[PDB]
């Protein structure tokens, strides 16, 4: 889950994306890493099926 | 940012930076801008000229609005005189007058709101300090296009890194120590906690 | 300060961030497509023919600024419909907050290949790409 979004950001940086979408994706990546280090620490925890 | 050092209460990042946990949550997830540095001496010297420019802008917008309103008042008076000449209904004349008054109040209040924005920009610029916030993005972009060469604003963990690399630990520690020297208990407890 | 926020919404936060943007009329796409195409031709000429005229320099800079503003000023309204397009494919175990980013990726991919002043409709043209992009992304987890 982390690596998908990191690669998407790497792809969006060099395509000259507008500021809003890259800001959103950076927020998403930060949330993903935070889930990686400790799940359930904030808001709705990530859960599998 | 590492999750542990900003979420687990007491959030040591907040204690280090003297920021409310809500503020840190906002700034981390890209919901507000914060100031990284300000060239205080440059803005202090340029305050006079910048005040001159702000006053010029204010008087320009005020003159334009006053002239436009005067023209509208003259045309409205001409319309009312024509209504008197045409011998129409007096109540219809009062309806026209009330509509014109509504238009005038609307336009004058629009100019008042715009000058409110204009002065709010100056008020925000005057007391700019590091570790502040600007939630309203319109306000922030206006500050950018006005004085980008006079302040530095950022958002997200990059701002946190910039703040950290501009930290003089020893000076802040000794300032906290001397605050501890005085007996102000309510401030003393906070000083002790941040010192810890 | 021991402060906390509910933080029960994130997508709502994003849509709040972009919700103040107005919608566009039926033929509002060409108004900016012409500007961006003229800007592209102007910048190609600048990279080919240079130092010809001092007034031409400021004119070409102005038209390039117009093209950039156009590129920024035709994207905002489409998010209010990309969210709806994504919502049609929710509940399949993948967060719609994930769907929206690839939806925007398809959006830019379609916008950059809109047309050459050819008569068409912007919204359906965008959807033609957005649906396939988001469905491809959803299938990619398999």
């Amino acid at each position: 889950r982390v690596i998908n979004r990191n690669n998407r950001l790497k792809r969006l940086i060099d395509l000259g994306a507008p500021e809003i979408i890259v800001n959103n994706e950076k927020r998403m990546l930060q949330e993903s890493v935070d889930a990686l280090f400790d799940n359930g620490r904030r808001g709705r925890p990530v859960t599998g099926p | 940012t590492h999750i542990w050092y900003f979420k687990g209460v007491p959030s040591r990042l907040g204690y280090l930076l003297d920021l409310a946990p809500k503020d840190l949550e906002k700034i981390i997830y890209f919901a507000a801008y914060v100031i990284t540095s300000v060239d205080e001496e440059m803005r202090h010297n340029e305050l006079s000229t910048l005040e001159a420019e702000m006053a010029v802008e204010r008087k320009a917008v005020e003159d334009q609005r006053d002239g436009e309103l005067e023209a509208r008042a003259q045309k409205l008076e001409a319309d009312l005189a024509e209504l008197e000449a045409e011998g129409a209904k007096a109540d219809a004349r009062r309806k026209v007058r009330d509509g014109g008054e509504r238009e005038m109040r609307q336009i004058r209040d629009r100019a008042q709101r715009e000058l409110d924005r204009l002065e709010d920009i100056w008020s925000t610029f005057t007391k700019l300090a590091p570790k502040q916030l600007i939630v309203d993005e319109n306000l922030y972009r206006e500050l950018v296009d006005r004085y980008g060469e006079y302040f530095t604003g950022a958002m997200g963990a990059e701002s946190i890194q910039k703040l950290i690399e501009n930290f003089d630990i020893d000076a802040e520690a000794e300032s906290l120590r001397d605050v501890i020297r005085n007996g102000k208990g309510q401030k003393k407890l906070r000083a002790l906690k941040r010192l810890k | 300060l021991d402060a906390q926020s509910p933080a029960a919404d994130l997508v709502r936060v994003y849509l709040n961030g972009i919700g103040k943007t107005a919608l566009l009329n039926a033929a509002g796409e060409v108004e900016l497509a012409k500007r961006i195409e003229a800007g592209l031709y102007a910048e190609h000429l600048l990279e080919t023919r240079k130092r010809l005229g001092e007034n031409r320099k400021r004119d070409l800079a102005a038209v390039v600024r117009d093209g950039e503003a156009a590129r920024r000023h035709l994207l905002e309204a489409n998010l209010r419909l990309v969210v709806s397009l994504a919502k049609r494919y929710t509940g399949r175990g993948m967060p719609l907050l994930d769907l929206i980013q690839e939806g925007n990726l398809g959006l830019i991919r379609a916008m950059e290949k809109f047309d050459y002043t050819k008569g068409f409709k912007f919204s359906t043209y965008a959807t033609w790409w957005i649906r396939q992009a988001i469905t491809r992304g959803m299938a990619d987890q398999s």
